[PDB]
RNA sequence: ACACAGGUGGUCAGGUAGAGAAUACCAAGGCGCUUGAGAGAACUCGGGUGAAGGAACUAGGCAAAAUGGUGCCGUAACUUC
RNA sequence: AAUUCCUUGUCGGGUAAGUUCCGACCUGCACGAAUGGCGUAAUGAUGGCCAGGCUGUCUCCACCCGAGACUCAGUGAAAU
RNA sequence: CGAUGUCGGCUCAUCACAUCCUGGGGCUGAAGUAGGUCCCAAGGGUAUGGCUGUUCGCCAUUUAAAGUGGUACGCGAGCUGGGUUUAGAACGUCGUGAGACAGUUCGGUCCCUAUCUGCCGUGGGCGCUGGAGAACUGAGGGGGGCUGCUCCUAGUACGAGAGGACCGGAGUGGACGCAUCACUGGUGUUCGGGUUGUCAUGCCAAUGGCACUGCCCGGUAGCUAAAUGCGGAAGAGAUAAGUGCUGAAAGCAUCUAAGCACGAAACUUGCCCCGAGAUGAGUUCUCCCUGACCCUUUAAGGGUCCUGAAGGAACGUUGAAGACGACGACGUUGAUAGGCCGGGUGUGUAAGCGCAGCGAUGCGUUGAGCUAACCGGUACUAAUGAACCGUGAGGCUUAACCU
């Protein structure tokens, strides 16, 4: 086992500068029925695209 | 002195009555579409902006959309701009047929490698591995002793060891011509030629000759 | 590939059966013999109608490969066997009165007044 | 693009036989050497594919030993001064590789006698 | 690595990669929606277009499609009898397959495949 | 010390083959594994397939690879027979 | 020589070339009689040597499959 | 001694020359071909087998060469562990015996979750003075070269003979390192043929599993080098070692001072890849923004209300691009991927039906049926509509033109 006391905070603190992140990055609204979801992605309410897809 | 762009249509052996078959490539080059001439020597040197095809309006930016439309309406991509020195060109916008190749003997052609990513030192720089006969263990993929045993204390810049293959520019030094018919839009040349669609294969006369 | 340790036969006529090259010959840093190159050999059989001992060695000639040739006229020819035709240590050329097989149409031109003048077909 | 099809089309010949596996032939060349242009002459056995095209290989080997002796004679080459084809062989396979460990007088091309 | 091979391999046994399709398969024709993962309702997808392909052609001596495995009953009233003869008018593309993304937190992507001719 | 790729005396035993209680598919019966969703890269390790050369490898044919089964013909020196 | 350094022993065969092998030499620094002397057939999950066999051991490894190394989700150590 | 792994070889070479070869310059007590020798250039390069664990040694064979000298008598968080070195004892020696002998021998210990200093790749970022993109340049860095062989000088010269060459010329293998898939071979667990054993589908027929892809024979694309293919040049410049012209310091003399011509593989120019963190931030082109008020110990910062270009990212069908990032092609303004229609290529003539034969088996229907990676067409499944980030012509000063 080998280390220096703990590798330090100000370079522990520099790690989030670059990206390590995975969540979707925004969420829109349909035009067919207000309804909120992603993008290329039906919604809750059974619309996409400007069409009825199923009956909910 | 100034080169041409042209695709390639495939490979082929045209047969010969020394017996030899002689593997020859086939290149279509239409006239490259000379977007601007620059014979007036703005900063002390002239050039010429050869262009060959054009990208989908889709992905072309007003930036680059402006920098092609004094010449045509079609416009992005391969604009090569080549400098002129010691040779007198048209001083007009005029369009360059594969004919500039009708009295020249030998060639070469650039282009972009395939590519080959991660690699490793031993696919890097064909590197001679360790035996696994007769024991070793754990590493035969591996140079050896990157440095001088212990009074270095440091490894020195720019070594045979690991790094990243293809994906980047390469020339082929030397290719004889065989046959050239601009009406045809036909360069035909006695050799193979580096990479597919990320190469460019620009085409030029030998400047040792 | 004819390499070092390489066994092959004698085409000098009425010799052995095998014959084993262990140097290249003629520099340059190259590897391997063709047809028609001179090589560096030992005697691996002796007969007895042979003229040379067991373990023996001396320079020999390639006539014949089971790889055959390819590149003189860019199209391929193989033959059978692996073969060459052993030459004196003192005065060099052949040491027979013939040498056997139809040979390369290349070794016809080849360095050698003695093997151009025999009887083989091309 | 098209010239590349035009270009084997005037290197190909106008008129080469359509051999396949199980073929013998008897094939002529004037072998490229020096001045007199002398012409060689062979007959032999076709195990190979022919293919198709310009770049047909026309391998042909003797089939009267355990060693075949094996010679690439290209259709379409210009050394070339005659091919002509002789007999066929009462084979249906075309790959036909079993007869390379077999010496000439088992390698006949079959029979077979339906 | 790749430079012509793109086939999803995902399964550890070699037929285990057409089985969980060839066995689920039986699952669709039975209820002609189905809920899995995107990459297994593509691998679904997957050469089952082209045996509907297959039940449009008169056949001899042969009931062997989709028979041949999974041991169904009702597949041979369905089959020549409208599974087939409403697909065929169509030029191809017989499944939908909804892609969506992930079920509710975990890193599985869900899809909600459909065979095209159902109604509501 | 563990809801552990480990260990634990005796009892039973069906089909096809196969010398068989081996092995490989199946029965009676049991189980899909107390992590899921993928993606298919250096590199190490366990495997699949191979041209021409060939023990030259290495201190060392070590390891690997052929040879191998069931019948028939045939079979040296020597021997405590 | 399971004994010998002297030696690269010497001479013969083997090998392209034999400090290793076997057969011999006597000039044995330091063989010899139940702390056994010298021989020996059959035999070896053997120390050394020869020929024959085949081989990824090698010339020189190339392609190809399988897991880990990975991107996520749920969980989640120790010496230092 | 509160820690310093040993011998050779492999493996990696490195750095030199009191130079091994190659380049160049002089001699020989050098006729030529040979043998022997002095020394400038460190620019290009500098062996394998046998016996042995071997440095050493002898011994077989090359190369233009296998030489001298250093590096823990050069490499163990390198390999081998054969030799040297323990833990049973076999043979020899000294001793009565423990114990002793620069004695021989069988067998005998080489294991690691990358912290910091170094280096490489790939993203990200700040710097650059409004914002953005595309191409260019070169302060800086690396590559490369030498040898053979055929032809010419020339069977000249020298040499009774035997033999047998210079210096300037032309061509071209191969080494080395990389690039192609035309082919030529290997492979090819998305294909196919033959087949041993077995299982189910009631049975049989016929299919679909499993046994290493069951095996055996094969194989497309792709991968791959054996396949085929290529270059570090010339010319000029300068010039060490060296050869000399004219000639002074110096009535005479001198290769040097002034005035000059020659003098090498290399060097400098030259070929090619990379390069503005060159904060020294270069050269050139192309796109775009025309709102209004207010505060400060106010030439620089900070607010309110309006307004949001050029450009970027996100979303997405695919990849001769890829660990992951990142990136080419391509998005309904459509043939990018799958499906379809037709064909191609591969596989090789199935099943069912009719027949030949005692049967195994064979024939016709049948160039059958089937079909990995292709290719002429085609919107059936998928390849948004908005929102986000980025603003509002941009500081201080002088010089130049016109109001």
């Amino acid at each position: 086992a080998v280390q220096q006391n703990k590798p330090t905070r100000s370079k522990r603190g520099m790690r989030r500068s670059h990206d390590a992140l995975t969540a979707v990055t925004s969420l829109s609204v349909d035009k067919t029925s207000g309804e909120k979801h992603l993008r290329h992605h039906i919604t809750a309410d059974g619309y996409y695209r400007g069409r009825k897809v199923i009956a909910k | 002195m100034i080169g041409l762009v042209g695709k390639k249509v495939g490979m082929t052996r045209i047969f010969t009555e020394d017996g030899v078959s002689i593997p020859v490539t086939v290149i279509e080059v239409e006239a490259n579409r000379v977007t601007q001439v620059k014979d007036l020597a703005n900063d002390g040197y002239r050039a010429i902006q050869v262009t060959t095809g054009a990208k989908k309006a889709n992905r072309v930016t007003k930036p680059e959309a402006g920098h092609f439309a004094k010449a045509g309406v079609e416009a992005g991509r391969g604009l090569w701009e080549f400098r002129l020195a010691e040779g007198e060109e048209f001083t007009v916008g005029q369009s360059i047929s594969v004919e500039l190749f009708a009295d020249v003997k030998k060639v070469d052609v650039t282009g972009t490698s395939k590519g080959k990513g991660f690699a490793g030192t031993v696919k890097r720089w064909n590197f001679r591995t360790q035996d696994a006969t007769h024991g070793n263990s754990l590493s035969h993929r591996v140079p050896g002793s990157i440095g001088q045993n212990q009074t270095p204390g440091k490894v020195f810049k720019g070594k045979k060891m690991a790094g990243q293959m293809g994906n980047e520019r390469v020339t082929v030094q030397s290719l004889d011509v065989v046959r050239v018919d601009a009406e045809r839009n036909l360069l035909l040349v006695k050799g193979a030629v580096p990479g597919a669609t990320g190469s460019d294969l620009i085409v030029k006369p030998a400047v040792k000759a | 590939m004819i390499q070092e340790q390489t066994m092959l036969n004698v085409a000098d006529n009425s010799g052995a059966r095998r014959v084993m090259c262990i140097k290249v010959l003629g520099g340059s840093h190259r590897r391997y013999a063709g047809v028609g190159d001179i090589i560096k050999i030992t005697i691996k059989e002796a007969i007895p109608r042979g003229k040379v001992k067991k373990g023996d060695v001396l320079k020999a000639v390639v006539v014949r490969t089971k790889k055959g040739v390819r590149r003189p006229d860019g199209s391929v020819i193989r033959f059978d066997g692996n073969a060459c035709v052993l030459l004196n240590n003192n005065s060099e050329q052949p040491i027979g009165t013939r040498i056997f097989g139809p040979v390369t149409r290349e070794l016809r031109s080849e360095k050698f007044m003695k093997i151009i003048s025999l009887a083989p077909e091309v | 693009s098209n010239i590349i099809k035009q270009l084997e089309q005037e290197q190909m010949k106008q008129d080469v036989p359509s051999f396949r596996p199980g073929d013998t032939v008897e094939v002529k060349v004037w072998v490229v050497e020096g001045s007199k242009k002398r012409l060689q002459a062979f007959e032999g056995v076709v195990i190979a594919i022919r293919n198709r095209g310009l770049h047909s290989a026309f391998t042909v080997r003797k089939i009267s030993n355990g060693e075949g002796v094996e010679r690439v004679f290209q259709t379409h080459s210009p050394v070339v001064d005659s091919i002509s084809v002789k007999r066929r062989g009462a084979v249906r396979k075309a790959k036909l590789y079993y007869l390379r460990e077999r010496t000439g007088k088992a390698a006949r091309i079959k029979e077979r006698l339906n | 690595m790749r430079h012509r091979k793109s086939g999803r391999q995902l399964n550890r046994n070699s037929s285990h990669r057409q089985a969980m399709f060839r066995n689920m398969a039986g699952s669709l024709v039975r209820h002609e929606i189905i809920k899995t993962t995107l990459p297994k309702a593509k691998e679904l997808r997957r050469v089952v277009e082209p045996l509907i392909t297959l039940a449009k052609t008169d056949s001899v001596a042969n009931r062997r499609l989709a028979f041949a495995r999974t041991r169904d009953n009702e597949i041979v009233a369905k089959l020549f009898n409208e599974l087939g003869p409403r697909f065929a008018s169509r030029a191809g593309g017989y499944t939908r397959i909804l892609k969506c993304g992930f079920r509710a937190g975990d890193n599985a992507p869900m899809a909600y495949i459909e065979l095209v001719d159902r109604s509501e």
